[PDB]
RNA sequence: GGUUGCGGCCAUAUCUACCAGAAAGCACCGUUUCCCGUCCGAUCAACUGUAGUUAAGCUGGUAAGAGCCUGACCGAGUAGUGUAGUGGGUGACCAUACGCGAAACUCAGGUGCUGCAAUCU
RNA sequence: GAGAACAGAAAUCUCCAGUAGAACAAAAGGGUAAAAGCCCCCUUGAUUUUGAUUUUCAGUGUGAAUACAAACCAUGAAAGU
RNA sequence: GCCCUGAAAAUGGAUGGCGCUCAAGCGUGUUACCUAUACUCUACCGUCAGGGUUGAUAUGAUGCCCUGACGAGUAGGCAGG
RNA sequence: AAAUAUGUAAGAAGUCCUUGUUACUUAAUUGAACGUGGACAUUUGAAUGAAGAGCUUUUAGUGGGCCAUUUUUGGUAAGCAGAACUGGCGAUGCGGGAUGAACCGAACGUAGAGUUAAGGUGCCGGAAUACACGCUCAUCAGACACCACAAAAGGUGUUAG
RNA sequence: GGAAUACUGCCAGCUGGGACUGAGGACUGCGACGUAAGUCAAGGAUGCUGGCAUAAUGGUUAUAUGCCGCCCGUCUUGAAA
RNA sequence: GAAAUUGUUGAAAGGGAAGGGCAUUUGAUCAGACA
């Protein structure tokens, strides 16, 4: 017998592929882990593990945030990554030059961008650029902005959101929620 | 029916240490505490206000405020399968500086010492601690110690 | 109808799956509960020394 | 490093056997464990 | 406990800054092997002395071998040891041709007759008895008379198969 | 070294009985107009430092002193205890193995150390 | 304990010893001696605001409590409380 | 110490049974020997992990190849069928 | 006043130098708190291990428990009732204890060879009617932990003291 | 005085009998032996010979013999009850 | 035109149930592979 000290037989717990059945997504994935094993590229290993992403882990970037990026000290000519799709932004009004490579451009975004004279970019004419990711800026959109996570650890004293439909006073203010009706949180 | 108030069980704990009663002594006073600091935890009886609960009897803790007649201590206690971040409010009377530290503190200093003062010759240092090693050979004389042999002894009353 | 009434029986076992997660440790812990006045000062303090980087920053 | 590097050697039962009719007793009391220090030597030889 | 060996085993207190050369103490211990005779050792010397071997260290540990073991020998024996309700002082006479052949048959003897365990005795003192006639237990005086002579009668002829043919005798 | 004012550790400083204390200091000590408190100028307040005294306080020394403090292979590797056995025993309980290890006892040695400031044959 | 008319076992007076052998509403346990007890003097902080914390805990509530901030006061020569 | 007395219950009956007495009993010692789904080595299944391999012109890239370790299971969860 | 248990510590989030910020705080540019600039690297500060560590969501069953060693309350006691720590049974077969939930041994993919555990080796039954020293004779001997019970008290049976 | 022997330990000293296994499928590695050519027991069995070519070996099935095997489902701390 | 259940025929076993597991003998039966 063995005093085991761990569980046997456990699986990694990361995502190995995509989830998603989609032929151009496997194949970008075909691309990328090759380039994974062929190049000592830490960008190549990075940009496999995120086509394997779901979709609330792929949050969408928007231009914006791009643009404030390329504002980065020394990065305005460099190359920015979207693994995932990027939206448009009205809240700029001067967007600059470069060239992003995404997944997906939405009709918006994609405007913006060629208006200034930039370039939309597949990951896969990435590739041919930059095999080892050179002069890229990987941009990640945030995660816990999301709806779900406003009422993620509910609790006493949390601060946290309830769970409701219907909202106004009458709903979930009263006993528990002010000093004057029994207690607060 | 039971009883579990706040200072229950806690008779010969919060006792005071034979002949040491009465004032405590001012140099209880005189210290000074800085946020920080690590402190060891005790009750003084006398001093009924500002005192810790039974469960920080006995505990460490670090300074994370000063105020005009006592420290915030915060001690990280075990419930369930975690720990919790406790903050007490300590008179100075239940309260010492610790010196779980000094042996550290000490030989930090040390440490550096020896670190540069070999370095300068020519370095050749090693200043981790080590454990007690096991005994190297030796011999030993029979020069004015010449074994003596005992035996077993009968068994006998004396009563 | 009585029962069992109380036991730890099994209950370290229980907390030692998961394990008794050590602390967890933060350099800038939170300054909560500090002394009001203290912190009052210390927020004009900051307000301070920042103006004098961005001031070193001409 | 290098007692590490070592895994842990995998025997097999004594060959002559134990030498004892009980193993969990001292090797003092006539039994097969504890420190039995140059002793430990045809032990492992007969499980190696 | 076993076939036994005689040790003799010496060790002392560990020095100190304020005392060096620590006094040094021998026993001679009846043991099968050294494991357990520095571990008898250690016993009898916490029954003596404020030593303990965590505190203490073995300086020599030496068998020690018959002088005359072809020689036939009358031993006194001295032993104590603990019955189910009280403990007591004994002393038995062996003839044996070794100390350590002398010890064997003791233990068993105080097995057998006393029912004792090895935990329970404590070897006091074995020394050869020089003169006869001062060999004082007669179940061994019985085997000094001069010219001694003595048959096997009814003798018991061991067979090596299963089925004999002829009727034994126990003649011899 | 003494002494004083303020101390730290709070009996090696306490307790009982004796004896010794130069110089300064402290003290006891004189007074009752004033502020002030009392049944009572004993305490407390003021005034003198003059009129008097080492008697007490105080400090120190003595004592096969009581207490306290320290140490010790003094007792004791004892009591107790963590771990082991298809160990003993009807049991109560007990021995052994690998470790940790007291308290009383007994004997010896002690009996305030010290900070800041002023002062003194 | 040793003392003083009526005065006795016990009334009121004085001196000595006195580590608490008392007292502090109450159960008990802790605590306390120029006090935390007893006598006297002045009082309303047993007030105002709203947070943090400890026990019980789910780290909810309630009860009780702790240390601060911001007021206004009390007492004391004062530090303070 | 062993043994004996002390020692009384219900269908016939249990050191497991037979039976055993310098034991096949009790205490103790020494060897040898028997045998678990356990230990050691090896093959094969499956699980988990770490590597390697898009290069046409032939057939599975969810593929193919190398390597290591692991495998009890009610209630219950998920997975591939 | 133990033993067993138990809090904290063993560094880069560290140590030392210079001297900025404020309305807090000091008699005071005093401190306090947060900082700028500078100096020292893997023997950077004990051991052993690490099939890695951290984190987030959501949801099942469960919410009668029972047993063993040790501690332990009530009770004359109980295969009784109730707690402490661990280990088990429940949920688990396998080898041993004849038999048996919980004891001993040992935890399970399908198999070959080997060696063992606990426990055994007269015959049932695989395995010495092996060796060795004693003791024991029972007209109700005795025979292996948990465990399937025996006591005070007696013997000029016999043994050794 | 001078040896021998026992005991314990060591040898990268030699050597006999017996059992199970033979996974892998060009080469590729680390070596060993040779002056060399070359050889080898060095990253997993080949050589030589015989018998049958069929129910012979093997599957299936009935039976017999050794040892083993209680009635499932259920609630239950615990079910063959 | 299933099964429970039944008649006949054939074969087999059966000392207070029967059925089951590992293994082989025996009988009956059968696949493959050889050149
Ligand atoms: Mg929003
Ligand atoms: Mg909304
Ligand atoms: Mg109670
Ligand atoms: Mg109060
Ligand atoms: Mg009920
Ligand atoms: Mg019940
Ligand atoms: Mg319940
Ligand atoms: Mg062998
Ligand atoms: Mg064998
Ligand atoms: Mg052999
Ligand atoms: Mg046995
Ligand atoms: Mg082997
Ligand atoms: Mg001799
Ligand atoms: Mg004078
Ligand atoms: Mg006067
Ligand atoms: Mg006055
Ligand atoms: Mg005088
Ligand atoms: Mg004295
Ligand atoms: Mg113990
Ligand atoms: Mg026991
Ligand atoms: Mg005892
Ligand atoms: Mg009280
Ligand atoms: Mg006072
Ligand atoms: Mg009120
Ligand atoms: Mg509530
Ligand atoms: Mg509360
Ligand atoms: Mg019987
Ligand atoms: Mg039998
Ligand atoms: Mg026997
Ligand atoms: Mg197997
Ligand atoms: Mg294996
Ligand atoms: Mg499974
Ligand atoms: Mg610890
Ligand atoms: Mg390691
Ligand atoms: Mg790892
Ligand atoms: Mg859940
Ligand atoms: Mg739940
Ligand atoms: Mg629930
Ligand atoms: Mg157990
Ligand atoms: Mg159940
Ligand atoms: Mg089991
Ligand atoms: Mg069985
Ligand atoms: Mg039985
Ligand atoms: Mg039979
Ligand atoms: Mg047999
Ligand atoms: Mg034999
Ligand atoms: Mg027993
Ligand atoms: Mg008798
Ligand atoms: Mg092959
Ligand atoms: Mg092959
Ligand atoms: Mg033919
Ligand atoms: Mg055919
Ligand atoms: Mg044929
Ligand atoms: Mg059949
Ligand atoms: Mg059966
Ligand atoms: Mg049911
Ligand atoms: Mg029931
Ligand atoms: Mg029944
Ligand atoms: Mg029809
Ligand atoms: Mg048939
Ligand atoms: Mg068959």
């Amino acid at each position: 017998g063995i005093d085991h000290t761990s569980k046997q037989h456990k699986r990694s717990g990361h995502r190995t592929a995509p989830k998603s059945d989609n032929v151009y997504l496997k194949l970008l994935v075909k691309l990328y882990t090759f380039l994974a094993r062929r190049t000592d590229a830490p960008f190549n290993k990075v940009v496999l593990k995120a086509l394997f992403l779901s979709k609330i882990n792929r949050p969408p970037v928007s231009v914006s945030r791009i643009a404030r990026a390329l504002k980065q000290e020394g990065a305005a000519n460099k190359t920015v990554v979207v693994v995932g799709t990027v939206t448009d932004d009205a809240r700029i009004f001067e967007f600059p030059k470069t060239t992003v490579a995404a997944l997906r451009f939405t009709a918006g975004a994609r405007a913006k961008i060629v208006k200034a004279g930039g370039e939309c970019i597949t990951l896969d004419q990435l590739a041919v650029r930059a095999p080892k990711g050179q002069n890229t800026l990987i941009l990640r959109g945030p995660r816990n902005s999301r709806e779900a996570v406003r009422h993620f650890g509910m609790g006493p004293h949390k601060g946290k959101a309830p769970r409701i439909l219907s909202t106004g006073r009458k709903f979930e203010r009263a006993r528990g929620r002010r000093r004057s009706k029994g207690f607060k949180v | 029916g039971k009883s579990h108030g706040y200072r229950s069980r806690t008779r010969y704990m919060f006792q005071r240490d034979f002949r040491k009663h009465g004032a405590v002594h001012l140099s209880t006073y005189l210290k000074v505490y800085k946020v920080g600091d690590i402190v060891d935890i005790k009750a003084n009886g006398s001093i009924q206000k500002g005192m810790p609960h039974k469960f920080y009897q006995g505990k460490t803790g670090v300074v994370y405020n000063v105020t005009k007649s006592s420290v915030g201590v915060i001690i990280n206690k075990m419930v369930g399968n975690r720990y919790l971040e406790k903050r007490l409010n300590l008179r100075v009377e239940h309260i010492k500086h610790s010196k779980c530290r000094q042996e550290f503190l000490e030989r930090v200093k040390a440490n550096a010492a020896k670190r540069a003062e070999a370095k300068a010759q020519g370095v050749a240092v090693q200043l981790k601690r080590q454990p007690a090693q096991p005994r190297e050979s030796r011999i030993v004389s029979t020069e004015g110690n010449v074994p003596q042999t005992l035996a077993p002894v009968p068994y006998e009353t004396f009563i | 109808a009585k029962s069992k009434n109380h036991t730890a029986h099994n209950q370290t076992r229980k907390a030692h799956r998961n394990g008794i997660k050590k602390p967890k440790t933060y350099k800038y812990p939170s300054l909560k509960g500090v002394d009001p006045k203290f912190r009052r000062n210390h927020k004009h303090a900051l307000h301070g020394t920042a103006k004098a980087l961005a001031a070193a920053k001409k | 490093q290098a007692n590490n590097f070592l895994w842990p050697f995998k025997l097999s039962n004594p060959s002559g056997g134990w030498g004892v009719p009980r193993k969990f007793k001292h090797f003092i009391q006539g039994g097969s464990f504890g420190n039995r220090e140059e002793f430990i030597n045809k032990l492992v030889k007969s499980m190696n | 406990m076993a076939h036994f060996k005689e040790y003799q085993v010496i060790g002392r207190r560990l020095p100190t800054e304020s005392v060096p050369e620590p006094k040094l103490f021998r026993m001679r211990i009846f043991a099968s092997n050294e494991v357990i005779a520095k571990s008898r050792y250690w016993y009898f010397l916490q029954k003596l002395h404020k030593v303990k071997k965590a505190s203490g260290e073995i300086v020599s540990i030496n068998q020690i071998n018959e002088a005359h073991p072809t020689k036939v020998k009358n031993f006194g024996v001295w032993v104590r040891y603990d019955s189910r309700s009280g403990t007591h002082n004994m002393y038995k006479e062996i003839r044996d041709v070794s100390r350590v052949a002398a010890v064997e048959t003791l233990y068993q003897d105080m097995a057998a007759r006393h029912r004792a365990r090895f935990r329970s005795i404590h070897i006091l003192k074995v020394a050869e008895i020089e003169k006869t006639a001062d060999v004082k237990r007669q179940y061994v005086k019985q085997f000094l008379t001069k010219d001694l002579k003595f048959p096997l009668p009814h003798r018991v002829q061991k067979s090596t198969k299963t089925f004999s043919y002829k009727r034994p005798s126990t003649f011899y």
